[PDB]
């Protein structure tokens, strides 16, 4: 009864990764890119980059490697998705025509195992005799490169060691041989195996096992005529080959880790090496002759050569340009010079990318035009966090840089302004409290007003702090709407953090106000145990303090309710009203929660969303004063948002990327079953939702009826992808998914995967196929095969034009149904 | 050792931020499940306060829980007498009695397609599926000849099968409509605890007093043992029971030791979790449990002066140990609760848990709530 249509508004914009090689042509220099569902395949120029291609696969990339095996002109890629489905494809170019064959493809999965904790991690030998996979712990998986192995057929090796941190294949070994850092009881170390294939084993590696720092993160597999491998922590770099042991400790890196490298040299003289807050280092490798003409390390060095976005991944191009592949900021070209500008840095910007990414909160606004609405977006995190104003007309994206982590949003009608809570990074300073990065929002308000509050700051034990601990500074920001300047900033109190937003009316006071939920945080607390509500007014460019309201635990959440003011408090959900006297004052309370973090409201109804109990649906009883529950979703799933999508439907997402839509029982006969909420829609989105919110993009056309969807509740990812859900009716829903079916029998995948499976509901507890979902990306899809690919999949159709009788559906009567679906994002 | 206790403190750090640091895309989800696991420690250090209480005849010897609703909970007795309880209803609960001597119940999951159902095991020699009203519906084997009967049973519905096993050493598999191709002998004494595997459907694993725990390929193997892993123990097994991820199986022995086996190499283990569950005659045999959503392991204890306790207080509790390091986090205790917990069950759902002792059942939430106007 419930059925649902979901599509990309905007596709991804994060990386996952980046590589480059010869993938288009044996004397074409490429650069591969992913974003979580899209490949992108340019073409290095001496200006830039030439888009030469750009798929979606059905799975999230996690591994993305190039090889050349023997016989091959130009390379092949190897490509394995987050459901374990790996693939080897080829590029295949005739005319303008541009096609990716699939060379190989096998499901890897295996029965049973644990994902490990740093995630799937792949290589590829480089002589090409076998692909490894670090997908469980305790085990290596191995596919063999035969030509024969069009499967990826695999098998398993046991590795004593269960927590790994990173492992890379050696160069220039006669045998393959993996080297990798492992965490034990006793430290970090690493080690190495050589790779039987005859024996499907380990075999005693070359060199013996080392200690290395508490902090080793990263293995570099540095090639010939070094050979070797470096190990980078977060104090020290290190290599070994051998008997070969050279290890520097460089106190400029220390401040930041390390977290992503690539190799300048094609013979390993010169590596990259990028940090959490933005820095790009040179490492340089000094050779030392031998009279075998060997050639061993000599030397170590790091050279600050400046600051970029926060890296993801770095790629050097040629010509001293790299590609910064951020996830946290916007993607780059950057060029590196020899010589240091006025400033000393080596570092110009030449191009960047646009990242929305990560879109912790947005809200929808008519900011220029009635019934024109767009979206702003909390963008971002540390340095490079913004506000990003979205419109269409594909888009327009407007970018306010901040210099600091938002992390919600609400509007403001009023006063013509947004609040914005926001944080910043500080650091112990010489002598006093903490101290800046950098200036930010924050910092750089045209005013400020510290919090005076001292509603619980007499009889409170205070916490100590020792010499070391970095801490978060959050402000609650209010910026002018059409100049986005900060116009005010608000700093909370030492070691609080403020979680959740609302700007409202309460009761019959006629002012509005910007509410704000907080937390203590402590370091030996395994949860909050107090925590503020604080009621502001906007006025004369500040923020004057009306109220407060002292609780025990962390305010997650809180929404506007019949001008009375909800809140999730620790297990709790709390209703306060305002009272003449401007307090809040506890209305009434709902307990049968873990962690209540999300809240959404329609009517006198409220749609609770757990971190455990996955959905609750509540009703206020105003002839009763209270709470009853409802109902509840017995099917458990770990939360990350919620939304209604009318009285009885109720959308959810969770931590394993997919959606899921719940619904009363309409088959209930006693009490006990109609509290049973039925999860009648599953979908795996491919990504992780934050972000809830009801509006659109597209013009509103005021009665428009005879539509195939209704409603509109828009949401945002991590990867930046934006994307819209709404409604159908029974016989649209039948009518889009049997054409889906169809697709699916003429649209060729990417890998070979099939629909119905990356679609497919998917957790560690079950599986299940796909249902009341309708792949509108996949229904878009319909408008760029040819005619006679259409026509295919509109073959033996019946198909309702309009009202009236069934008749044979013609091409052009489901490009006319797929083009007024286009248009509702 | 340590880290909890009556005196020590479960709470470590207060890492609850790393939510946020989630929805940034920043770090892991396994960390979370890390951090909420020990959310739900340090809440579970106030489930001490016991809720409810209820009894009724002779002896408690299987538990099990109703999957889809929480406060439901079905156990069965010493007697084939069957009790459904649920909570929040006070409508008495339904009862059923049966022979009260020789026909004990062992084994016990509800139907997952007729909530009003349920499969049993009974001593009388009789696997069978029958209502809560009273009314058997079916038998699906038998044994023809008494002072042979069953002890073991489980189920699967993604896979349609159910399996069962006997006093002397031989496994049955049957259809849930019977079609019986089986009934080949597995072990040389009798078969305390079987189970499939939730997250594949074919492989099987069974225990026995052989002092041995085998797991076997119920399509593929047919020639009497045959079989695809076996591993062996220093004493008899009670219990071995799966993950619901289906990686980790754990095992529980009738002298003193748990075991944890890995799907990477089952003959060799990953960690022991020494903790005392002695066997003994009139006692009901102790059974380990996930907890269905974390890493987490649930046991009594019934204490040993022979057992090398490395903690110097040793009372009458409910440990809680992590299932992929080895040590503990935390032990339930309640006087006027100072018998054994044979059976302990957390829900599917997370929020509540079950403890079958001698003639007690109890129940375990939290309370103390704040109020509405």
């Amino acid at each position: 009864m419930s059925y649902n249509y979901v599509v990309t508004a905007q596709k991804p914009t994060a990386v996952n990764g980046c590589v480059t090689g010869h993938f288009t042509s044996a004397e074409d220099l490429n650069l591969l890119i992913a974003k979580n569902t899209r490949l992108e395949i340019y073409v290095v120029t001496a200006e830039g980059l030439r888009p030469v291609k750009e798929v979606g696969m059905y799975g999230k990339i996690a591994v993305m490697e190039l090889f050349r095996p023997k016989g091959e002109s130009k390379d092949l890629l190897f490509i394995l998705t987050a459901k374990y489905n790996a693939c080897i494809l080829e590029y295949k170019q005739s005319g303008e025509s541009i096609d990716i064959i699939t060379r190989a493809h096998g499901n890897v999965q295996d029965r049973i195992g644990r994902p490990s904790e740093t995630g799937i991690i792949g290589i590829i030998d480089p002589e090409c005799r076998m692909i490894g996979l670090r997908l469980y712990d305790g085990l290596f998986k191995v596919i063999p490169l035969d030509r024969d192995n069009k499967e990826l057929k695999a098998f398993n090796i046991r590795l004593e060691e269960l927590h790994v941190i990173d492992v890379k294949f050696l160069y220039g070994c006669q045998a393959p041989t993996i080297c990798f850092v492992y965490q034990d009881p006793q430290g970090r170390h690493v080690k190495t195996y050589e790779v039987s294939l005859r024996e499907k084993e380990f075999n005693k590696g070359p060199w013996k096992q080392e200690n290395v720092e508490a902090e080793a993160s990263m293995v570099i597999a540095v090639p010939e005529p070094f050979g070797g491998a470096i190990i980078i922590g977060q104090e020290s770099i290190t290599y070994h080959n051998g008997d070969k042991y050279l290890a520097i400790a460089p106190p400029i890196i220390k401040q930041s880790t390390i977290v992503c490298h690539n190799r300048v040299d094609p013979n390993g003289s010169r590596y990259l090496l990028g940090d959490m807050e933005g820095r790009l280092f040179m490492l340089l490798l000094e050779k030392e002759e031998q009279m075998d003409g060997t050639v061993t390390l000599k030397d170590l060095r790091v050279e600050l050569l400046g600051e970029t976005s926060i890296a993801e991944c770095l790629t050097y191009l040629d010509n001293g340009v790299v590609f910064v592949g951020s996830r946290l900021g916007d993607s780059q070209l950057v060029k590196l010079n020899v010589d240091s500008n006025e400033q000393g840095s080596y570092v110009v910007a030449m191009e960047t990318f646009t990242n929305l990414g990560p879109i912790v909160d947005m809200c929808v606004v008519d900011l220029e035009r009635q019934g024109q609405g767009q979206l702003v977006t909390c963008s971002g995190a540390f340095k490079e966090g913004s506000l990003r104003i979205i419109r269409n007309g594909k888009l327009h994206i407007r970018t306010v840089p901040l210099y600091e982590s938002p992390r919600k949003i609400c509007y403001q009608e009023v006063s013509q302004c947004f609040g914005v809570l926001s944080s910043r990074i500080e650091v112990q300073d010489t002598s006093g409290g903490t101290t800046a990065l950098r200036p930010s929002a924050s910092t750089q308000a045209l005013s400020s007003s510290v919090s005076s509050s001292k509603l619980f700051s007499s009889s409170t034990a205070p916490h100590e702090t020792s010499f070391g601990e970095e801490v978060e500074v959050h402000n609650l920001l209010i910026i002018d709407q059409h100049t986005f300047e900060v116009l005010h900033a608000h700093q909370f109190l030492q070691n609080e953090y403020a979680l959740s937003l609302v700007s409202c009316k309460l009761g019959k006071d006629p002012n509005t106000y910007f509410i704000v939920g907080t937390a203590m945080v402590y370091p030996e607390e395994a949860e909050p145990k107090q925590g503020r509500i604080v009621v502001f007014q906007y006025s004369d460019g500040k923020l004057q303090t009306v109220a407060e309201k002292e609780v025990k635990g962390a305010v997650y959440s809180m929404v506007e309710f019949n001008g009375k003011l909800l809140a999730s408090i620790n297990s709790t959900v709390r209703l306060y009203e305002w009272t003449t006297e401007k307090e809040l004052r506890t209305e009434c309370n709902h307990y049968n929660n873990i962690m209540a973090l999300y809240l959404k409201t329609k009517g006198d109804f409220i749609l609770v969303g757990d971190l455990m109990r996955s959905v609750l649906l509540l009703a206020y009883k105003p002839m009763e004063g209270n709470f009853e529950e409802i109902a509840r979703d017995f099917n458990p799933n770990w939360m990350s948002a919620v939304e209604i999508l009318d009285d009885d439907n109720f959308l959810g997402a969770e931590n394993a990327f997919n959606l899921f839509v719940c619904q009363k029982d309409s088959a209930a006969t006693t009490d006990e079953e109609r509290q049973h909420l039925q999860e009648v829609g599953l979908f795996h989105l491919g990504e992780f939702v934050n972000v809830f919110c009801h509006g659109s993009l597209v013009m509103q056309n005021l009665g428009e009826t005879s539509t195939p969807t209704q409603g509109s509740v828009l949401f945002g990812t991590v990867n930046g992808m934006i994307g819209l859900v709404t409604s159908l009716s029974e016989s649209w829903y039948n009518l889009l998914l049997d054409m889906q079916n169809r697709l699916n029998k003429v649209i060729k995948s990417v890998g070979k995967i099939e629909h119905s499976f990356w679609r497919s509901f998917h957790t560690e507890r079950k599986t299940e196929p796909a249902t009341g979902f309708i792949d509108g990306d996949l229904i878009e899809s319909f408008l760029d095969i040819s005619r006679p690919k259409m026509q295919e999949v509109v073959a033996n159709l019946q198909y309702d034009d309009g009202s009236g009788m069934k008749r044979e559906a013609t091409a052009d009567d489901l490009i006319k149904v797929v083009e007024e679906l286009t248009r509702i994002h | 050792v340590g880290l909890a206790g009556p005196q020590i403190l479960p709470p470590c750090r207060s890492i609850v931020r790393t939510l946020h640091q989630h929805k940034l895309g920043r770090a892991s989800w396994p960390s979370v499940q890390q951090g909420l696991q020990q959310s739900f420690l340090h809440t579970l250090d106030s489930y001490r306060i016991l809720q409810k209480a209820a009894p009724f005849d002779r002896r408690a010897t299987s538990l099990a829980w109703h999957p889809t609703h929480p406060s439901t909970v079905a156990v069965g007795s010493k007697g084939g007498d069957i009790m459904l309880w649920n909570f929040g209803i006070k409508d008495k609960p339904t009862f059923i009695k049966g022979i009260g001597a020789g026909g004990s119940i062992t084994g016990l999951k509800f139907n997952p397609l007729n909530t009003n159902q349920f499969y049993a095991s009974s001593m009388e020699g009789t696997t069978r599926l029958q209502d809560f009203k009273g009314n058997i519906l079916r038998v699906f084997a038998s044994s023809d000849t008494i002072n042979i009967w069953f002890c073991s049973l489980d189920v699967s519905a993604s896979s349609r099968m159910v399996v069962t096993g006997d006093n002397v050493g031989n496994v049955i598999l049957l259809n849930m409509d019977g079609k019986e191709l089986w009934n080949l002998r597995m072990h040389k004494k009798k078969v305390t605890h079987v189970a499939l595997n939730p997250c594949c459907d074919w492989f099987l694993a069974t225990a026995s007093v052989d002092q041995t725990v085998k797991i076997w390929d119920l399509r593929q193997v047919r020639g009497k043992a045959s079989f695809l892993y076996s591993l062996p123990h220093r004493h008899p097994v009670n219990a071995a029971c799966f993950s619901p991820d289906g990686a980790r199986l754990l095992t529980t022995d009738q002298k003193s030791e748990i075991r944890v086996y890995s799907a990477s190499q089952w003959d060799c283990p990953l960690g022991l979790i020494p903790h005392p569950h002695r066997h003994f005659q009139h006692l009901t045999p102790i059974k380990a449990a996930w907890h269905p959503r974390y890493n987490l392991i649930v046991v009594g204890r019934y204490p040993d002066p022979n057992f090398k306790s490395c903690t110097p207080y040793e009372l009458r509790t409910i440990d809680v140990f992590d299932g992929n390091s080895g040590k503990m986090m935390c032990q339930l205790y309640d006087p006027e609760s100072s018998g054994i917990s044979s059976l302990n069950e957390f829900n599917p759902m997370g929020d509540t848990l079950a403890s079958a002792m001698g003639y007690h059942i109890l129940i375990w939430s939290q309370e103390e709530a704040r109020t509405r106007k």
